[PDB]
Formats: structure tokens, sequence, C-alpha cells
């Protein structure tokens, strides 16, 4: 919702809150980059002049932004670093910045391993990041934490991927939700009629 | 003289009072970002507030 409201960025304007137009545009572009998928990545940020203009100042950001669209893995985590820290440094962000890169990591896993099926664990060290053991125990706190759909195998050294049908994942928030609803109105039925 | 208690002129508008028109009448609008009206009111020599 925060990026669907940050649509526009051209009829926001140079404003008393965000005197610099361009913290906004940094805003928009930090959320997002997870708000959308990469059909709207590569026609919305990519061609907006508006857009493209106001990240040609910054050295930084636009570096930022094309090393995902671009598939540079290596530096991503470089110029990650930053933004994350600076976003640890940030008013009205640090309540979340601990959320924000957890979801980076695993998008971007997500968008390199969601390519091949037999792609093995140790191209991803010297390709992607350095740190076999750190991709190890990465990469499985994620499968281990029910998203990143991919199975690791260990002692031939691959990793192997699936695809999940939209049945089950979509089965499981409408679980969750029913569940939710359930405890409310049984909550509150608990409440009337004393 | 004893009949009318006030006589009020109405002006046409200067580069000022077209400006503030163009302020208020322009707000319903879908504008862009970066306008400059004040060419827009110099443009206009002073027709009238319609």
């Amino acid at each position: 919702q925060a990026a669907e409201l940050f649509l526009d960025t051209v009829s926001t304007f140079t404003s008393y809150e965000l005197m610099d137009y361009k913290t906004f545009v940094t805003y928009t572009v930090y959320v997002s980059m997870i708000a959308l998928e990469r059909p709207d990545l590569r026609e919305k940020v990519i061609k907006g002049a508006e857009i493209l203009e106001v990240l040609h100042s910054l050295p930084a950001v636009r570096q930022y932004l094309f090393s995902l669209y671009e598939c540079r893995y290596s530096v991503f985590f470089q110029s990650l670093a930053v933004v994350e820290q600076e976003m640890k440094k940030d008013w009205l962000f640090a309540p979340h910045y601990r959320y924000y890169v957890r979801e980076m990591r695993i998008h971007a896993y997500s968008q390199l391993l969601e390519s091949y099926r037999s792609l093995t664990l140790g191209y991803m060290a010297e390709a992607f990041g350095v740190g076999v053991e750190f991709i190890d125990q990465e990469l499985s706190r994620f499968i281990a934490a029910g998203r990143l759909h991919c199975k690791i195998d260990k002692v031939n050294e691959i990793v192997e991927t699936n695809r999940p049908d939209s049945k089950n994942w979509q089965y499981q928030e409408t679980i969750k939700k029913g569940d939710l609803l359930l405890n409310r109105v049984q909550k509150l039925s608990r409440v009337i009629n004393m | 003289p004893g009949r009318i208690d006030r006589k009020i002129e109405f002006p046409p508008p200067n580069e000022e009072a077209r400006l503030d028109i163009l302020k208020i009448h322009s707000r319903k609008m879908n504008l862009t970002r970066g306008i400059n009206l004040r060419k827009i009111a110099e443009l206009m020599p002073g027709a009238s507030g319609a």
C-alpha cells in the first residue's frame, strides 16, 4: 500500500516535510523494490524519466536499484549493507529495518534461484556473495522458514528446487485468516451475553 | 444622490489579480510539479476573471 500511495512522484511536490524531493524518491524506491514484481519494475521505475533524472543525481541508489535489475548480485550486498545501515540509523524506518533486509535477502534468493533447477551451492559463493557455510545456514533458515521453494542436497553438493502449485500456500493464508476471525467472533461471542 | 448608498467599481485584474484566480481555479485539476503560472498571467493581458 505504501508504494501504491507513492505511485505518482509527479504531483508530489517540494514539500515542507521532505524538503528534498529526492528523499521522497529514495523512500518510494525503497518501498517499491519490495512492493512490486519484475514486470512493473521493468516498466515503471526503469522507464520513468521523472523518476530516472532524480536518481541520476544519486550515485549509490542508482547503483542500488540497477544491481538488482541488472543481476549484479555480489555488489548488491555491498550497497545493501549501506542502505540497511542507513535505514538502521533512520527515524521512521528504524522500527522495521530488521524486517526489510530479511525480506530483501529471500527476495534476491528467489530471483536468482528460480531460474535454474540444478544450480549447485558452490557456485553462489564466488558468483553471488561470499561464504559457503553462510549460504548454508542462510538458505536453511528459509526453507526451514517455509518460504524459498527449493530443497537443498548436502553430501553431493547441489541445490535442487521444485515448483509449488498455488493451492497449498493459497490454502495456508486462508486457514490463518479463518482461524483468526473464528477467534475474533469466538471472543466477542464470549463478551456479549456476559 | 440621496437614493443610492454606495457604488463600487470592479476593475479588470492586474498581473497580481490574474495570478490568484489561476491559483484558486487551478485547484481541482490534476497538475504537474513546476508550472510557473506567473508567466501565464503575464501572457494574459487582463481579459477578465472569466
